[PDB]
């Protein structure tokens, strides 16, 4: 049950300044990158051409060789008519591709961003504006949708390359997307905002996959426990720390215990 | 315009004179253009590798910094960030 994503970053600061950044994943794992000073598509895994032929994989680049240029033009073209309703600086996102279900299903998805916000997506047949965008989009947007070329590719990419490919990832990807990293946990301090308080941290780095950790007194969980987000390691594995604001001196008897897949029923307790 | 949040953290439990990986993960900004510096006693590191930039769910970006470090017990470190949302580098320091 996977979320595949290819995201496209664009950049105009003017009549002359572009640049056009793109990375994939499939669910956590980089799967491509694919910057503007580069002609070709790079693969950041040994099994990002998933289970298409070289034949295949050529047509499906040369297309979004084709796309790139197509794109910074139609996009500076955009930006000399509606000059000076919208102008420099512009930034543009696209975010598209599937979400792999229960071994059948599959949903695609294609959606853009101008300036940080959403305003744009294709939806079974055309692009469409979605509610509250700036109206200026309305024009372009039927322009892009005469163009029927476009239309068809797009469907097909969707419907057809986009389930297909990450099947072929997901197979010829497995040793990698069921790794199993063992965390490796610590316990620190720190000054608390909290007067005649001290924060305990508790570190858990180096883990994969994502699921996994409480601050303890024996068996009872201390509801205090705050967990902190995600951060990626650069070794595609994670760190997380969960933190307890403690009295001075009720800091004796606390454990931190850590869960996680790799560990195969055999959690850490550190304490403190 | 959004401004960015950095986290500061060890790859691995910092031990004194013992080789580990200094992290430097900044996110929630907008627009996508950057500086990000990591400092080792207000001296900025020159081998400092960079992930590719990427987004959120949200569309806020996202990026990662990481070096190689040696902790010992009188070297401090930073994250130092530059960006159009703030008028002043944000600074944060990694902990202990
Ligand atoms: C998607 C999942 C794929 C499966 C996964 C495969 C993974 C492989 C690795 C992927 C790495 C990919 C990184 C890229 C990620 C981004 C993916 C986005 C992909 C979507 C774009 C695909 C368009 C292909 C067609 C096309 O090229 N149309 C062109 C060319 O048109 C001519 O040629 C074609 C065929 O050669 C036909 O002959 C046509 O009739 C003919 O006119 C058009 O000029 C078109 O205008 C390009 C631009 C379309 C586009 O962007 N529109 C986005 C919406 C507009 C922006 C909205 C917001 C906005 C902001 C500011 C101002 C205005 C609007
Ligand atoms: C790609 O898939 C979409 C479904 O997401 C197809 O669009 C639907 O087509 C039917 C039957 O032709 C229409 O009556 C529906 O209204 C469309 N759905 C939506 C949500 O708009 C599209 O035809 C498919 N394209 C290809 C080439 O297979
Ligand atoms: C366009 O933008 C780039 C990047 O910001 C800048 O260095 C360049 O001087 C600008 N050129 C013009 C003609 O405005
Ligand atoms: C991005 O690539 C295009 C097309 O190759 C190039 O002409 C452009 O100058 C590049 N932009 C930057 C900022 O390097
Ligand atoms: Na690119
Ligand atoms: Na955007």
């Amino acid at each position: 049950n996977y979320t595949f994503r290819c995201l496209q970053m664009s950049s105009f600061a003017n009549r002359s300044w572009s640049r056009t950044d793109s990375v994939v994943w499939l669910g956590d794992l980089q799967t491509h990158r694919w910057s503007n000073d580069s002609a070709t598509i790079s693969f950041t895994k040994p099994w990002s051409q998933g289970k298409l032929s070289n034949q295949q994989w050529e047509k499906l680049q040369h297309m979004f060789q084709v796309y790139r240029v197509s794109f910074t033009r139609d996009i500076q073209e955009l930006v000399k008519m509606m000059s000076p309703k919208e102008d420099y600086p512009i930034e543009i996102q696209l975010s598209a591709g599937c979400e792999m279900y229960p071994g059948n299903a599959s949903e695609s998805f294609l959606h853009v961003a101008f300036q940080g916000k959403y305003v744009v997506r294709f939806w079974g047949t055309s692009w469409q504006t979605v509610p509250g965008a700036p109206s200026w989009l309305d024009l372009p947007i039927k322009v892009l949708n005469a163009d029927q070329g476009t239309s068809a590719t797009v469907q097909m990419l969707l419907n057809d390359t986009c389930p297909l490919f990450v099947r072929g990832l997901l197979e010829a990807g497995k040793s990698d997307l069921e790794k199993q990293e063992k965390p490796v946990a610590w316990l620190s301090s720190v000054p608390s905002s909290a007067h005649g308080h001290r924060q305990l941290v508790c570190h858990v780095s180096g883990f994969y996959p994502k699921p996994v950790v409480m601050w303890m007194r024996g068996d009872q969980e201390q509801q205090g426990t705050h967990r902190g987000d995600f951060l990626p390691n650069a070794d595609e594995t994670w760190y997380l720390q969960a933190t307890l604001d403690v009295e001075a001196g009720e800091e004796a008897g606390l454990a931190c215990r850590v869960k996680h897949s790799s560990l195969g029923g055999q959690d850490i307790i550190l304490y403190w | 315009q959004k401004t960015p949040q950095i986290q500061v953290y060890s790859r691995h439990p910092p031990e004194n004179g013992k080789p580990n990986i200094l992290n430097c993960y900044v996110t929630q900004f907008h627009p996508p253009h950057i500086e990000i510096q990591m400092l080792k006693n207000g001296k900025k590191i020159p081998k400092v590798e960079m992930s590719d930039m990427s987004f959120s769910k949200d569309w806020s970006f996202y990026i990662l910094a990481h070096t190689e470090f040696t902790p010992t017990e009188t070297d401090t470190y930073a994250c130092r960030v530059k960006h159009a949302s703030m008028a002043e580098p944000k600074t944060v320091y990694w902990d202990r």
